[PDB]
């Protein structure tokens, strides 16, 4: 089935340039086929950056803000498609989408019909060091939780007894500290009567830094 | 140089309603109506709803509709089920594609009672105090609406510009949100002081909530 | 006619067989800078390229005026009765397709 994978992405410094790929498949870069890229900051919204058309011409797509500082290509032997990302800025921090837009029997197609998605790709530019979190316990209807501490870069996973324990538990959005490093909560709501009998631990995994932390919290 | 202006920002509504997003363009879009309009829910890639210049077959839900031409496009949904409550993105294009451009984004949320929060105040651990740096976190927990404000206290001084906070997505289950502040001092100053409160005011309380712990 | 889309005449065409089926896509290039297709449109409703205007029995050659193109099947058989469709792929100065409304053969 048709299908977009981007790849290439991670931790960019600043200044720094970086190359994102697109790998298409299902489908040929056929005359009626356009790929395009569009990034959505952390908690921002959606935004467009340049399309290329597949096919002998290749004309390319820039939108304008982006101009001179980004450079979209295609591979010549394969169906991929290639955004070159000059002078990356901490403004840059975003997760990078590739879009398709074009096709056959759909009357009318224009670039801002974007109907075949990749999952994305997430684009870090900092000068911070890959580091894993510090977990720390947030002791105790009573809440426990998890404090994941000072690690670069996003994402990380928390869990609650390795899966078992689900409802009442809010893993929170990560902030960016001044540091440059993340931190984040996980918490969970419990019967007050439970923390003696039951264990409660917090399985934070951070894939970046191959880090995994089980921290077993208890009343102090 | 065209803009994208989606109004609202956010809205919250019943299943079932009628919704409408609006979508206005500085400069009119090409042929009046090169408009399409997205839909994404948290985490997920975006997926087009609506193709203002030709009628869709990949399976959209037939109460979503698109209408307007011009510089002013609407989004409309009849009958708002379970499964719409997400994000929606207007894209215009313009007679120059350099000019292309997303709207800001309407965030359709689920309208629910007003619910007071569980506030619970956090010391930091002792592991954390070693490291010379202590993390006190403030939790409120299943409230809605999600306009809250929390205040840290230290010592009855109001603290500024040493917390940061974020907000958990709206739960499948109670459609509730939770709050995260988490206030950091050092383990100097942190020593120098004794009553830790954060001060939390939201439209379930009759008067703002003050959560305490003195240091010992 | 919204967005001044390519025809595709006849709405039509009947041809015995043996004999050659010609369509007619008319596409007026504001850009200049413009590729043609020519589509077969299944039952399915999925949609299946057969030439192009930058090029079989399937020909597709430009008229005189510019504006106007041919569309032939030549030796046309029973298996090719369906209905058919022209699309215009302009590159500059917008990127887009223009495709027109489906026409029938015999």
């Amino acid at each position: 089935e048709q299908q977009l994978v981007e790849s290439g992405g991670g931790v960019v410094q600043p200044g720094r340039s970086l190359r994102l790929s697109c790998a298409a498949s299902g489908f040929s870069f056929s005359s009626t086929y356009w790929i395009c890229w569009v990034r959505q900051a952390p908690g921002k919204g959606l935004e467009w950056i340049a399309c290329i058309y597949a096919g002998s011409s290749g004309n390319t797509y820039y939108a304008n803000w982006a101009k001179g500082r980004f450079t979209i290509s295609k591979d010549s032997s394969s169906t991929t498609v290639f955004l070159q990302m000059n002078s990356l800025r901490a403004e840059d921090t975003a997760v990078y989408f590739c879009a398709r837009a074009g096709g056959a029997g759909g009357g009318v197609y224009t670039l801002t019909r974007l109907d075949l998605w990749g999952q994305g790709t997430l684009v870090t530019v900092s000068s911070a060091s890959t580091k894993g979190p510090s977990v720390f316990p947030l002791a105790p209807t009573a809440a426990l939780g998890c404090l994941v501490k000072d690690y670069f870069p996003e994402p990380v996973t928390v869990s609650w007894n390795s899966g078992a324990l689900t409802s009442g538990v809010h893993t929170f959005p990560a902030v960016l500290q001044s540091s440059g490093l993340y931190s984040l909560s996980s918490v969970v709501t419990v019967p007050s009567s439970s923390l003696g009998t039951q264990t409660y631990i917090c399985n934070v995994n951070h894939k970046p830094s191959n880090t995994k932390v089980d921290k077993k919290v208890e009343p102090k | 140089a065209a803009q994208l202006t989606q109004s609202p920002s956010s809205l919250s509504a019943s299943v079932g309603d009628r919704v409408t997003i609006t979508c206005q363009s500085s400069q009119s879009v090409y042929n009046n109506n090169d408009l399409a309009w997205y839909q994404q829910k948290p985490g997920k890639p975006p997926k087009l709803l609506i193709y203002t210049p030709s009628s869709l077959t990949s399976g959209v839900p037939s109460r979503f509709s698109g209408s307007g031409s011009g510089t002013d496009f609407t989004l409309t949904i009849s009958s708002l089920q379970p499964e719409d409550f997400a994000t929606y993105y207007c894209l215009g294009g313009y007679d120059d594609d350099s000019d292309n451009a997303f709207g800001g984004g309407t965030k359709v949320e689920i309208k629910r009672t007003v619910a007071a929060p569980s506030v619970f105040i956090f010391p930091p651990s002792d592991e954390q105090l070693k490291s010379g740096t202590a993390s006190v976190v403030c939790l409120l927990n299943n409230f809605y609406p999600r306009e809250a404000k929390v205040q840290w206290k230290v010592d009855n001084a109001l603290q500024s510009g040493n917390s940061q906070e974020s907000v958990t997505e709206q739960d499948s289950k109670d459609s509730t949100y939770s709050l995260s502040s988490t206030l950091t001092l050092s383990k100097a100053d942190y020593e120098k002081h004794k009553v830790y409160a954060c001060e939390v005011t939201h439209q379930g309380l009759s008067s703002p909530v003050t959560k305490s712990f003195n240091r010992g | 006619r919204p967005w001044n889309p390519p025809t595709f005449s006849p709405a039509l065409l009947v041809v015995t067989e043996g004999d050659n089926a010609t369509f007619t896509c008319s596409f007026s290039n504001t850009s200049e800078s413009f590729v043609l297709n020519w589509y077969r449109m299944s039952p399915s409703n999925q949609t299946d390229k057969l030439a192009a205007f930058p090029e079989s029995r399937f020909r597709v050659t430009q008229l005189p005026n510019g504006r106007d193109f041919h569309m032939s099947v030549v030796r046309a058989r029973r298996n090719d009765s369906g209905t058919y469709l022209c699309g215009a792929i302009s590159l500059a100065p917008k990127a887009q397709i223009k495709e027109s409304l489906r026409a029938e053969l015999r």
